[PDB]
RNA sequence: GCCUGACAGAAAACUUCUUAAAGGGACACAUUUCAAAAGAAAAAGGAAGCAUUCAGCAAUAACAGGUCUGUGAUGCCCUUAGACAUCUUGGGCCGCACGCGCGCUACAAUGGAGUUACUAGAGAGUCCGAGAUUGAAAUAGUUAAGGAAAACUCAAAAGAACGUACAUGACAGGGAUAAAUGAUUGGAAUUAUUUGUUUUGAACGAGGAAUUCCUUGUAAUAUCGAGUCAUUAACUCGAGAUGAAUACGUCC
């Protein structure tokens, strides 16, 4: 919607507020210990550095400028895909940059 | 002969 | 097993003063009455059928001893 | 621990926690007046419950 | 023969455009269809007021009757899609509009059991 | 004094049906026993 | 008429249903804005802006067909050829971010997560 | 007296007594029913035996069941019962046996139901008889 | 500690003070069967050859809350006693 | 029939005479076309149903129309307003008279030229003029009660452009080299 | 008490319709014809005359038919602490180059779309089924008596009536595909659980060889309840709403 530079200093708080339904949503529940557990590494990686890469199965996590460089890794179905996160992919779900499956052939 | 709202016949 | 150190004795007092002690099968839930998982009572005293000390009796997904 | 993470995942809903009173099959059960017999079973015990083959 | 006591000894249909300046137009009257199975908004501008004189006439034939049980009066079918045609309630502010409207006018009341007619309202229809 | 039983005002009885498949399994065709059984409801008022 | 050609034989409320990006009911709600008979046969200034500025002609945000726009801009701005132009941004966003959807598109294959193994039966 | 009508579900309970020849159903004329189509066909009981016998009796009928043409049909049935009961309980059998043989000499279901209900679905068909496709191959 | 919350009562739905009275006969009709096929194991060398639930009001009477048993006269008429002497021979 | 149509009409040929109900006894002169008699019980119990009934029911056919007797009349009882107008004439007597000219008299079977039976000339031209009226009635502005009107009043007298006197035509000629 | 016999609030009795117990009621007897007879057929009466109709149980003997993935029913084999036992996180049984079966919806004017009055039967309800009040465009969010139920909830749509509307037009029939945004249930909705509003507006013009069901409230047409269920029917089990034609026949 707005400016990255007036977008990644608000609170995400506020942030959620122009969300999608569902994103909206999900943020109005309590946040769950896992997803907690998450935003902890990810700042604390963050602030010791190109980020380390992280790896979790956390696919549900919600898109949020807490992690807005740094590099995770996602549990399809036997291994970590690592994705560098950009703002063009925002609150979009995390999971939705693994593939858990061959194509066609 | 008859005006319903089916038909109009005259 | 490695079940309460306490709780022994109590577990063993109901069926020394009743006779009869009733666990559930569902190893899941608490027991309603000692307040510990079923897994525990059914556990410790599966080895008491073989001391002779009751029965092992099984009714519709029910244990029983006397 | 040993058995800290043990059966730590809740289920509440119910497909896997309800279960058959005697088969304990974990498919078809009839919740229908509270029975909670599945099928297969339920069959064999009906006349003892009082359910009679009628029209 | 023919002998006239109350208003059922004729047609809803004509009555009701026969019944049809208190009944203030809202801001949805335009962008609002009578219902959600419906796909088209009521097409004659006129419609409230062939739709408040049925709600009336509701009140007066079933005396104990609530918004919701109108809602399910004017409901219709859900022909949307490939599966086959289930009921659905008919939409509620369009509906609870003209009774609170007609509480106004003195024709409708605020019984415990939902909405009755008045004295005047019942004097009112039959002249 | 009101007496129900699976054997006066006479209430209408409330037939409680139940119908399951015959077989165990899915395989041979399909047969559904028609179980039910009715109760039986009596008022008594003085 | 918005860059378009219409149908003269027709009513208005059911001609303007040619444009891209109003319908059925968004049609009906424009005859009744600028007072125009529904009626009246199609065979014109004032469609041509409420259909592009509908925010201040008395129209509510839920009649909308592009809500919470990105790039700044909260109205709608797709009553016009925009229709298709608007739709294939997003597309091609997902694509750039190689999101699941995105991916799908891609391959033609069914977005929503459907049965394709029997329905579907576009040889190829 | 209390007569009534029956179809498959649908039942006319009617009260037959003295009347200026009022005819009304669940408080509403005979000559606006529902099924307009079906106004001929429920007033058929007066036309066949005249006016002048319905000319001094009152009717109140009410329907609780059935559908809209299984109604009709029992409104009729009330109407020729209640005429065939009065003339029974007050006037002599002479006059109301002649009344009864031009009634079931034109229709008898006017003056006895039909026996005919619904029959019951049965496991492995949609319907009473017919039956799920067989896919042999 | 177990990570158990979870806790299946030990008791019978008869024991409900308000109860439908479709689940009523229901309820009852299913104790019928458990407490059938619990002395089933039990009374194997015994012959229970059945049991009869009947109630006087607010005690319930179990024949063969407290117990009786009654030695059937027709032990040949009974099937089930029958059956585990099949069984035992 | 509907206090407008008389019944004091007759039948030319004597064939069908004694098996259609037109005006022999009082039960055949209905106010309706609907009448919930069990005409489907016993042999032969088709005959004592009103010529009008029977044609109306041949009048709910296709799947989405089935079970819909009063729609059906509908379309018959403001048709024949339209036949008096086109004839000046009883409709019941146009419909009479269109039934015995449009009657086959000679089919063949799996072949060899048969005759028909009375009653299945009477229930073969019920069934042949309602498909031209279903048919041309079909993705057409014209309604069916004057599709269905035309059709009687043209296989009424002698018409070869009716639906129904091309078929009993199309069966006798093919009959006809079928001796 | 209100109004031009209707309606509202307390009452006092009756059981034809309602409910449900018992008995009665048809046995093809009564006539005619056909076959010394078992019996067959018509018409009248009868609420009911094909065993009156539809259903449950349903023998002798067999399949090397399906289930040891229903069980604390089990034989034998096999794995048995780095496990094929048990538990936790994530993925799948939903994946598409295609073929087959059971079905849903349409190809419309016997129709679609807009307004109105309507008419059922059979189920289900303990935190469960949810009346009433309101804000709203709908999905739904805040407060909530009654009911362990002939008590309260639980309510019809096919069809009809109303208009100078639609008029043979892939059109306003058809609603697949998608693009936006809003909530519901859930620890969790992405590979959309479900669903609202606007837009997108595709095949389908009655279907080749083959093949399935059906004889009376039957077929067919549209709908409702329940099973499953935290949420999800296009499935199954049932119920009523309207009510075709063709046969009373033969082994092709």
């Amino acid at each position: 919607g707005k400016s990255l530079e007036e977008i990644t200093a608000m609170p995400e708080a506020d942030f959620v507020k122009m969300l999608d339904a569902r994103a909206r949503r999900s943020y109005r529940r309590s946040p769950k210990l896992k997803h907690e557990r998450l935003v902890k590494k990810l700042l604390k990686i963050k602030k010791a550095t190109k980020p380390k890469l992280v790896k979790t199965h956390c696919r549900d996590k919600i898109i949020l400028p807490n992690m807005i460089g740094s590099v995770i890794g996602v549990y399809n179905g036997k291994s970590f895909t690592t994705v560098e996160i950009k703002p063009e992919m925002l609150g979009h779900y995390l999971g939705e940059f693994s593939i858990t499956y061959k194509p066609v052939t | 002969v008859k005006v319903d709202n089916h038909i109009w016949i005259y | 097993m490695r079940i309460a150190t306490k709780d022994i004795i109590a577990i063993y007092k109901q069926l020394f003063n009743d006779g009869c002690i009733v666990c559930h099968k569902d190893f899941v839930c608490l027991h309603p009455v000692f307040g510990i998982p079923n897994l525990q009572v059914f556990m410790l005293m599966k080895g008491l059928a073989t001391k002779k000390c009751v029965k092992e009796t099984c009714n519709w997904r029910c244990l029983y001893w006397t | 621990g040993s058995y800290s993470i043990y059966n730590a995942h809740p289920r509440n809903y119910g497909n896997g926690s309800r279960t058959c009173r005697k088969c304990g099959a974990r498919k078809g059960l009839i919740r229908k007046y509270g029975l909670d017999l599945c099928r297969r079973c339920f069959r064999e015990k009906a006349v003892e419950i009082g359910f009679q083959k009628l029209d | 023969m023919h002998h006239f006591s109350n208003i059922k000894d004729v047609v809803a249909i004509d009555f009701i455009k026969a019944y049809a300046g208190k009944l203030e137009i809202p801001e949805w009257v335009d962008t609002v269809k009578t219902g959600m199975c419906k796909e088209l908004a009521p097409l004659n501008p006129d419609w409230i007021y062939i739709r408040a004189a049925a709600i009336a006439r509701k009140v007066y034939l079933n005396n104990g009757i609530g918004v919701m049980a109108l809602r399910r009066a004017y409901g219709d079918q859900y022909n949307k899609h490939y599966n086959p045609s289930h009921r659905t309630l008919g939409s509620g502010k369009v509906n609870r509009y003209i009774l609170q409207q007609l509480e106004k006018m003195g024709i409708v009341a605020k019984i415990q059991s939902g909405r009755s007619l008045t004295k005047e309202g019942r004097k009112d229809m039959d002249k | 004094i009101t007496i129900t039983s699976t054997k006066p005002v006479r209430i209408p009885t409330k037939t409680l049906r139940i119908t399951t498949r015959k077989t165990p399994c899915g395989e041979g065709s399909k047969t559904w026993d028609h179980y039910q059984m009715r109760i039986y409801k009596r008022v008594l008022s003085m | 008429v918005c860059n378009t050609n219409l149908d003269g034989r027709r009513k208005v409320p059911y001609a303007l249903t040619g444009i891209k990006g109003c319908g059925r009911r968004y049609a009906y709600l424009v005859c009744k804005r600028a007072g125009i008979d529904v009626n009246k046969r199609a065979g014109i200034e004032k469609i041509v802006d409420i259909l592009n500025n509908p925010l201040n002609y008395k129209i509510p945000v839920w009649f909308l067909n592009r809500q919470k726009d990105n790039k700044d801009g909260k109205d709608s701005q797709l009553i016009a050829n925009a229709v298709e132009t608007r739709l294939r941004e997003d597309i091609e966003a997902l694509k750039k971010m190689r999101a699941h959807r995105g991916l799908r598109h891609y391959w033609g294959l069914r977005v929503r997560g459907q049965h394709t193994k029997t329905t579907g039966r576009r040889g190829r | 007296v209390q007569v009534f009508g029956k179809k498959k579900t649908a039942i006319a309970v009617c009260l037959c007594k003295e009347g200026k020849g009022m005819i009304r159903v669940n408080g509403v004329p005979l000559d606006l029913i529902n099924p307009p189509v079906l106004r001929i066909k429920v007033f058929e009981p007066l036309f066949i035996v005249g006016k002048e016998n319905y000319a001094k009796l009152d009717l109140k009928i009410r329907v609780t069941g059935g559908g809209q043409v299984a109604q009709a049909y029992a409104i009729r049935q009330a109407i020729a019962k209640a005429l065939i009961a009065y003339n029974q309980k007050f006037v002599d059998e002479t006059t109301k046996n002649e009344l009864k043989a031009k009634f079931l000499e034109y229709d008898r279901t006017l003056l006895v139901a039909d026996p005919r209900r619904c029959e019951a679905k049965k496991f492995g068909g949609p319907g009473a008889r017919a039956k799920y496709q067989k896919s042999y191959r | 500690m177990f990570c158990l919350t979870k806790t299946k009562a030990l008791n019978v739905d008869v024991l409900k003070t308000n109860i439908s009275r479709k689940h009523k006969f229901v309820a009852d009709g299913v104790f019928y069967a458990e407490l059938n096929e619990l002395l089933q194991r039990e009374l194997s060398a015994d012959g229970y050859s059945g049991v009869e639930v009947r109630k006087n009001g607010s005690k319930f009477q179990i024949i063969i809350i407290e117990l009786y048993v009654e030695k059937v006269l027709a032990r040949g008429l009974c099937p089930v006693s029958q059956a585990e002497s099949i069984k035992y021979k | 029939l509907f206090n407008k149509w008389s019944y004091d009409v007759t039948v030319s040929d004597i064939s069908l005479k004694e098996l259609l109900a037109i005006n022999s006894k009082l039960k055949y002169q209905v106010f309706l076309p609907h009448t919930a008699g069990r005409y489907q019980i016993k042999p032969f119990r088709k005959i004592q149903c009103p010529i009008v009934e029977r044609l109306v029911c041949c009048m709910m056919q296709h799947g989405k129309n089935s079970g819909k007797k009063l729609l059906a009349m509908r379309v018959v009882e403001e048709s024949f307003e339209i036949i008096h107008l086109l004839t000046e004439k009883n409709p019941i007597q146009v419909l009479v008279d269109a039934i015995i000219n449009a009657s086959p008299r000679e089919d063949s079977t799996r072949r060899q030229a048969v005759d028909v039976s009375p009653l299945r000339r009477i229930n073969q031209a019920l069934y042949l003029m309602t498909m031209g009226c279903r048919s041309a009635a079909f993705r057409n502005s014209k309604t069916l009660a004057e599709c269905l009107a035309d059709e009687i009043v043209n296989a009424s007298k002698s018409n070869t452009a009716s639906f129904a006197i091309k078929k009993k035509e199309d069966m006798e000629r093919v009959a006809k080299s079928n001796r």
